């Protein structure tokens, strides 16, 4: 009966932990925009 | 307890084929913890109206109806009812097209001009002799089923023959020459 | 057939498919370009050896 | 084939010999628009013809997004009037292998073999359909969301690939498509370059009338039925 | 926002059934002005979305015309974005009353396309969370704001999800049923608060 | 508890629900979560 | 750089026309799901995880090209033989093509139905900057339009 | 999640053996091409730019020859 202590706790946490890597997957993208792009603007004008 | 009320809400074949919203403002007799007054708390009721849903498609609304002191509010805004058009009639996810075919135009070689609710025109054949009881199945282009809207039903073609209101004794011999030989 | 003033009589065998025999009124020519062979409804029969 | 085989006369250019006059090209190029305006297709390429006695049904085939979908046949005796033909059935194509014999211009013509012209019409071209319409390998892609869709970014074959009836598949049904080498018979497909060899020309020998085109530089195809639209079923004594 | 993380800023903008016929030029400017079209897509909004999409205020903007002017005929939002993407679309746009963008602002669009107050050529975000709220109205299924990571998305289980979520699968725990998921689900559709139940029947 | 039967059957599955559910944050979370849940059998079973 | 990187983004957030979906939120998916399982096959499952992810009341527009499409119909429902004339044109590469040709012969036979036309012949096309001319050299029977 | 970040940029990628490619070249190569502007259907487009940067005439010599014969019919 009572799950509301029993197992939406450990759902929510699994929530946030998913919710972390998705960041950490949106964030790591992010940084090979920069990396792209940065190399593009450097060396297309040299 | 008091009844629901079983409003009736006029939905055309386009509204229930491509699947539109209504909105339906509902009374202003929701009572307070005084028990006396008549205030409003939400105005307006919507419902999300999908593709295919029949005739007599019940929709409930529990607690928004009407309330007295010591009953519960309860209304089924709204039966699914269908507007004429011109001219399909809702059966069991199936369109029903009456062409008033011309006498001439029945027995030979024809071509139906079907405007459909999807806006898309239709140039269905009638190779057939159009006798009063003929129908021609355009199949899978009716209205979607409301168990899946991908998929759609078949388009029934009736036809009310025309036939000509005077004849000449010339096209009376053309006519005797042609048909009862 | 849009403008048939101007049209071209064709002909088409349906003994010889893409055969085809072509007159303006005048003059006239004549052209195959099928396989080759005759048409037959019926499927073919090799036939039958000596008795 | 697509309305780029109507710009130009691509149907001739495979050396078949048999396609559209230019009255026939541009009004088939007017009235495809109006079948894709009409019947909202995501193409509409002319399947070809069905030469008869009296005359020739032009056909036109409805494409969805999705296009492996059970396509929409049309067909127009007078090109421009474009009528939705119904779709074909398994007791509609056992219904004509009791007649033979050339299609007749009207389709309301009856054999007493009753039986319709237009059950003959639409029994035909799902046949055809099934058997010999050919798509190039690569040239649909089948997506991810359950839809094939064409590939885009479709090269066409390389001049190696050319000569393999495994580069070529039967749009319908099943990369995902069914390769022809499988069609028998073995020699039921016939390979030739023309045009300096920028042109493979892929017709069949079970539907004669059949011829596809392809442009192995680019990707331009696509596959027209202009004959008599009778099975030959003396190939294996003609091989 | 001081994160790693670098961040793009986002406004809707729409055009009127008198204006659409307009749509390129409009377009052309938008586009040559410095903002990226993210997606475009063909409306006709019925009054009942016309009441929904004005909610934050349509209980004070009582005008049938403003709801004739999305109903009568079809629509053109898109979604810009652009370093400070609503300030520079407000620049371009000028005062939200086109009888005074007339006179005053002969360089604003409103001036150029739109008629009078209620026939204004274009609609767009007065603020980034009407931004938000506007293009999740107008565009479902599209990523627009950060990410709630932390308690937030907590706090928007507990108030929306789980209230409904925690009693049908406490239903689904005393029945036991067989591939549980038909259970849940069909559960969710047919007894969802936030919806009327359907009797297809 | 209830726990280690719902352990086995969900799993994975109602945490990448409500992980897309959060991001989206749409105006109908829970028909989101049937039609998501519909898919991800037309994904997994299929 | 600033500009330059959401640019970047503002690109790839653009929205596919068939699938629906962005690359951006495609590309943070699958590096999701690449950093959780970690495959050591991380190069060659690019793309097999790419098709994984994507495993994972409408309106209608259209062109300006039908409009030319339902006036042109009207061509296919006293000249001269214009086909064969520009045939005789295109034999030193000068014409409109046999499209064209036919097209402009079908206009002339609507010109000859509408007006009492004793003859109708193509005159020429002069070239213009924003719409080209069809002429139709003219001579009237009656004297009246 | 800094840590986690730092994880991140610590596998793209201990070289991968099999092919001797990395996940961060590889995408970059990938996005740098597809920051020359492909369209907004780009994202139907990676599985074969992928295909691409992983793989980084006497085949039709008939063709000469049939041309070269038909120098003789207007020469």
């Amino acid at each position: 009966r009572d799950i509301e202590v029993g197992f939406l706790p450990w759902l929510m946490n699994e929530v946030e932990k998913s919710m972390e890597h998705s960041m950490v997957g949106r964030t790591v993208l992010d940084m090979l925009i920069r990396d792209v792009v940065e190399r593009r603007i450097n060396d297309y004008e040299h | 307890q008091d009844p629901p009320i079983e409003r009736d809400l006029y939905l055309s074949l386009e509204d229930l084929f491509f699947g539109c919203t209504k909105k339906i403002k509902i009374s202003r007799r929701v009572l307070n913890e005084d028990r006396y007054s008549s205030t409003i708390k939400d105005k307006i009721l919507t419902i999300d109206v999908r593709p295919g849903w029949r005739q007599g498609t019940r929709i409930t609304f529990e607690k928004e109806g009407d309330q007295g002191p010591n009953i519960i509010p309860a209304d089924i805004i709204f039966i699914v009812k269908e507007k004429l058009h011109p001219r399909f009639r809702r059966e069991h996810d199936n369109l029903f097209f009456v062409y008033p075919i011309p006498l001439g135009k029945a027995l030979t070689c024809c071509t139906v001009e079907v405007k459909t609710l999807d806006d898309r025109l239709l140039n269905i054949p009638i190779n057939d002799i159009v006798h009063p009881k003929y129908f021609k199945i355009v199949p899978g282009e009716g209205m979607p089923l409301p168990e899946n809207p991908s998929k759609k039903g078949d388009l029934f073609i009736f036809f009310d023959i025309q036939f000509p209101t005077r004849l000449t004794p010339q096209k009376k011999q053309m006519l005797r020459q042609a048909l009862l030989t | 057939n849009l403008i048939p003033q101007y049209a071209i009589a064709v002909l088409r065998s349906n003994l010889w498919p893409g055969a085809y025999a072509f007159s303006n009124g005048k003059k006239f020519e004549n052209f195959y370009i099928g396989w080759g062979h005759k048409y037959c409804v019926e499927n073919y029969t090799p036939p039958s050896p000596p008795p | 084939m697509d309305a780029d085989s109507l710009l130009l006369s691509l149907e001739l250019a495979s050396g078949s010999g048999q396609g559209l006059s230019p009255d026939r090209r541009a009004s088939l190029l007017t009235s495809l628009m109006l079948v894709k305006r009409d019947y909202r297709f995501a193409r509409v390429l002319f399947w070809g013809r069905i030469l008869g006695l009296v005359a020739d049904y032009y056909i036109a085939q409805g494409l969805s997004e999705d296009q492996l979908a059970p396509r929409k046949t049309l067909y127009s005796l007078n090109c421009t009037e474009w009528s939705l033909l119904p779709p074909a059935t398994e007791e509609m194509a056992m219904q004509i292998s009791v007649v033979s014999g050339r299609f007749m211009g009207d389709p309301s013509h009856e054999y007493e073999h009753q039986i319709k012209e237009e059950t003959r019409l639409v029994s035909i071209i799902d046949q055809i359909d099934k058997a010999v319409a050919i798509i190039p390998r690569g040239a649909l892609f089948k997506t991810p969301f359950g839809v094939t869709h064409v590939n885009r970014t479709f090269e066409g074959l390389p001049l190696s690939e050319v000569r393999k009836l495994s580069s070529y598949f039967h749009f319908r049904e099943a990369d995902f498509l069914d390769s022809l080498e499988y069609d028998i018979p073995r020699g039921s497909w016939s390979i030739q370059m023309e045009r300096g060899n920028a042109l493979v020309v892929l017709r069949s020998l079970l539907w004669p009338g059949l011829t596809f085109y392809h442009a192995p530089r680019t990707k331009n195809y696509g596959y027209i039925y202009v004959g008599t639209g009778e099975k030959n079923m003396d190939l294996p004594f003609m091989l | 926002m001081p994160l790693p993380q670098i961040y793009v800023e986002k406004t809707l903008a729409l055009i009127k059934p008198d204006v659409v016929d307009k749509e390129e030029e409009i377009q052309d400017i938008i586009l040559g002005s410095g903002f990226t079209i993210i997606q475009r897509r063909k409306l006709h909004l019925s009054p009942e979305h016309c009441s929904n999409f004005y909610v934050e205020q349509y209980g004070k903007m009582f005008f049938p015309n403003l709801t004739a002017y999305m109903s009568s005929g079809p629509l053109v939002a898109m979604i810009l974005a652009r370093h400070k993407a609503i300030s520079y679309w407000k620049e371009l746009m000028g005062p939200s009353n086109s009888l005074v963008a007339k006179e005053t602002h002969p360089d604003s669009l409103r001036a150029i396309y739109g008629t009078d107050e209620l026939r204004n050529a274009l609609h767009g975000s007065n603020d980034f969370a009407a931004s938000e709220r506007e293009i999740r109205f107008m565009f479902p299924a599209v990523i627009i704001e950060p990410i709630p990571i932390g308690q937030a998305a907590k706090d928007y289980i507990n108030l929306y999800v789980a209230p409904t979520l925690l009693q049908g699968l406490t239903e689904l725990c005393k029945e036991k049923p067989p591939d549980p998921y038909l259970w849940l689900a069909d559960w969710l559709m047919k007894n969802n608060p936030n919806k009327p139940k359907l009797c297809h029947f | 508890m209830d726990t280690a039967y719902l352990k086995n059957c969900f799993g994975t599955g109602l945490t990448q629900a409500l992980a897309e559910v959060a991001r989206v944050r749409p105006s109908d979370p829970i028909e989101y979560l049937a039609h998501w849940l519909y898919h991800y059998r037309s994904i997994t079973v299929a | 750089l600033e500009v330059a990187i959401q640019n970047a983004k503002a690109y790839l957030l653009s929205t596919s026309s068939k699938s629906g979906l962005n690359l951006y939120d495609h590309l943070s998916k699958v590096l999701t799901k690449i950093l959780d399982e970690r495959p050591a096959d991380a190069v060659d499952i690019i793309e097999n995880i790419s098709q994984d992810v994507k495993m994972a009341h409408n309106e209608y527009e259209m062109l300006p090209a039908y409009e030319i499409a339902e006036t042109q119909k009207a061509l296919f429902l006293s000249l001269p033989n214009v086909m064969e004339s520009a045939y005789y044109f295109e034999q030193a590469g000068v014409g409109l093509g046999t499209d064209e040709t036919y097209r402009v012969f079908l206009a002339l036979k609507q010109l000859t139905d509408t007006h009492p036309i004793q003859r109708c012949r193509f005159w020429g096309k002069i070239l213009g900057l924003e719409m080209n001319y069809i002429v139709a050299e003219v001579e009237f029977r009656d004297g009246e339009d």
